[PDB]
């Protein structure tokens, strides 16, 4: 039912930039969405749960925000290990739909 | 003839104003409880114990300022009933969705109805039953519809022990109604001694954390004491005892405490006023209007979560199902009170 | 002690047949959390397949696999199985078994549980 339209599919950003990846859900999802970052050839690490909170182990550069349904992940300063594909995932209704990815390069 | 509503309200206006006050107090009590227990997710038992201690001394101060040989045994029965109620609620809320909790409140309506029929001999009108089935069917259908869709985990046995938590709070509400409307004990003395025995029965709640199907609040036999000492260290001072690997999918909830005493104090004040106005409603009117004025908080919590000022950063949009829960509540309560009015008119006419 | 989710059963299977994958979970108890399989085809996004709550036994599926797949769990040995039947050529993908890490917010008259996919398996390829 719910699909998560993810902001820009791929954005080009140098090291030291401030990138912002957005995903708007279709209908009113609550704060309960999460954000993962999958490198090419590995499993997706969890970055953020509940759209505002850092997972244990995640550095302090990543942060989440929301205003209604337009969730927003943002990185304060990119580093060469933050180049990967970023997905968002809702946890409100049962048809689970991820975002279609967002590749930073 | 639609001018009769004004006379009907002007006859008995205190109950509606008290329901407004209980609304404004209960929503804020739950709000500040979840706001502080998001700040101190651990140390829950300590929070409730300190809250009961300050409830006790505050109610004794108020009794000294404002207010069979003695009723300490009855106060202990009330407190032990409330204690097992919070036991079974704390157990049942581990696997229970947010919608089934509102449906469980609406199921605390007829439990109270039947047990007040049975023990203390109520007499119910046609319209009262109609209102109760109206409210319960409406809110049950809509919340079961919403619970088919939510990803929140659920097990039927835990909902059943939540109903089993509703049972002894009904016993306690109607036995405090008994000790109020038979022996004419004061409200404040009762609440103070109840809080005393609630300190004791919460320190006997303590062994429920031992069992392990709790997600984040489970504590073994070894570190219950250190949890208490660390809870006092967090609340009374502000020391944070867990800042390392913590949070979602981990052992313990992450805690901030440098300014948590303020939020805890507001929560305790609002819960004090909640219990006080509850006992006032129970003494003055009935233990059956109280359950209606307590089931207002289900739809009203959803109404209040629409605002960011009340619910911090986790809000929702005004779907029509929350509004039809609210208006089903209102129609059921209105026809219930109309049934009570016919019953009182038939009683006073004879 | 430390959480792991190791899968098995992946490999080559003819179109229109059966295959059973089996993620064994270490450390945490399977009964107290969701377990769900999530796939991604080569060069495409993550797609949900199924999910199970083994204590309630509650199963859910995606819309493209409903009636064809079957997820299950044997909590005695603390693993989780996914059988795929009537397999097509567009279901080839890398499959990860993964759980929900849960955050339990609790006020004294209610509780909200938030979820996020905490630990993922390394993944098994299916063709
Ligand atoms: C702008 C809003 C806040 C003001 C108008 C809302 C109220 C008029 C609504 C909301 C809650 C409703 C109340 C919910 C519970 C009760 C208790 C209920 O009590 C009984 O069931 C019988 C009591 C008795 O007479 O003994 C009577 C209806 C009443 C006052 C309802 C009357 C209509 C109320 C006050």
């Amino acid at each position: 039912d719910i699909q998560m339209t993810q902001s820009p599919s791929s954005l080009s950003a140098s090291v030291g930039d401030r990138v912002t990846i957005t995903c708007r859900a279709s209908q009113s999802v609550s704060s309960a969405v999460a954000w993962y970052q999958q490198k090419p050839g590995k499993a997706p690490k969890l970055l953020i749960y509940s759209a505002s909170s850092l997972y244990s182990g995640v550095p302090s550069r990543f942060s989440g925000s929301r205003s209604g349904t337009d969730f927003t992940l943002t990185i304060s300063s990119l580093q060469p290990e933050d180049f990967a594909t970023y997905y968002c995932q809702q946890s409100s209704t049962w048809p689970i739909t991820f975002g279609q990815g967002t590749k930073v390069e | 003839v639609f001018k009769l509503i004004f006379k009907e309200i002007k006859d008995n206006i205190f109950i509606y104003i008290l329901s407004i006050i209980y609304l404004s107090v209960s929503v804020m009590n739950t709000i500040f409880a979840k706001r502080t227990l998001n700040k101190i997710g651990n140390y829950s038992f300590v929070t409730s114990e300190t809250h009961n201690f300050i409830c006790m001394i505050m109610f004794f101060i108020v009794y000294s300022l404002f207010g069979h040989r003695s009723f300490n045994l009855q106060f202990f029965a009330i407190s032990m009933l409330d204690a097992c109620s919070v036991i079974l609620a704390f157990i049942g809320l581990t696997r229970t969705t947010g919608n089934i909790q509102s449906f469980v409140l609406q199921l605390s309506i007829p439990i109270n109805m039947f047990f007040c029929f049975l023990i203390l001999r109520y007499r119910y009108h046609l319209y009262n039953y109609l209102g109760a089935v109206i409210i319960v069917v409406t809110i049950a259908l809509v919340e079961m519809k919403l619970s088919f869709e939510t990803q929140e985990e659920n097990s039927i046995i835990f909902n059943l022990v939540l109903i089993s938590s509703l049972i002894p709070v009904c016993f306690s509400n109607m036995t405090r109604e008994i000790v109020f409307k038979k022996y004419k004990i004061d409200i404040l003395r009762l609440n103070a001694m109840v809080s005393f025995f609630q300190l004791f029965t919460s320190c006997l709640i303590l062994p429920v954390y031992t069992l392990p199907f709790l997600k984040q609040l489970h504590l073994p036999y070894n570190e219950i004491w250190t949890n208490i000492k660390n809870g006092f260290a967090c609340l009374f001072l502000g020391r944070n005892t867990v800042v390392e690997n913590c949070g979602l999918g981990m052992a313990k909830l992450c805690d901030d405490c440098d300014g948590a005493w303020k939020t805890f104090a507001l929560f305790s004040f609002f819960d004090i006023c909640d219990n006080l106005i509850t006992s006032y409603i129970i003494d003055k009117f009935s233990t059956m209007t109280y359950t209606i004025v307590s089931c207002i908080q289900g739809p009203a919590l959803a109404i209040a979560y629409y605002f960011k000022f009340l619910a911090g950063d986790v809000v929702r949009e005004p779907r029509l199902l929350d509004f039809v829960t609210l208006f089903g509540y209102l129609f059921g309560s209105i026809i219930y009170r109309v049934g009570n009015i016919i019953l009182e008119r038939k009683k006073m006419r004879n | 002690s430390e959480v792991q989710l190791v899968e098995s059963g992946g490999g080559l299977v003819q179109p229109g047949g059966s295959l059973r994958l089996s993620c064994a979970a270490s450390g945490f108890n399977v009964s107290y959390s969701y377990i769900h399989w999530v796939r991604q085809a080569p060069g495409k996004g993550l797609e949900w397949v199924a999910s199970i709550y083994p204590y309630s036994g509650y199963t859910s599926y995606a819309d493209s696999v409903k009636g064809r797949f079957t997820i299950s769990a044997d909590t005695s040995k603390n693993t989780a199985y996914l059988q795929m039947n009537s397999l097509r050529a567009e279901d080839t993908a890398v499959y990860y078994c993964a759980r929900y890490g849960s955050n339990y917010s609790f006020w004294y008259r209610g509780s909200s549980v938030t979820y996020a996919i905490d630990y993922w398996g390394q993944g098994t390829l299916v063709t």
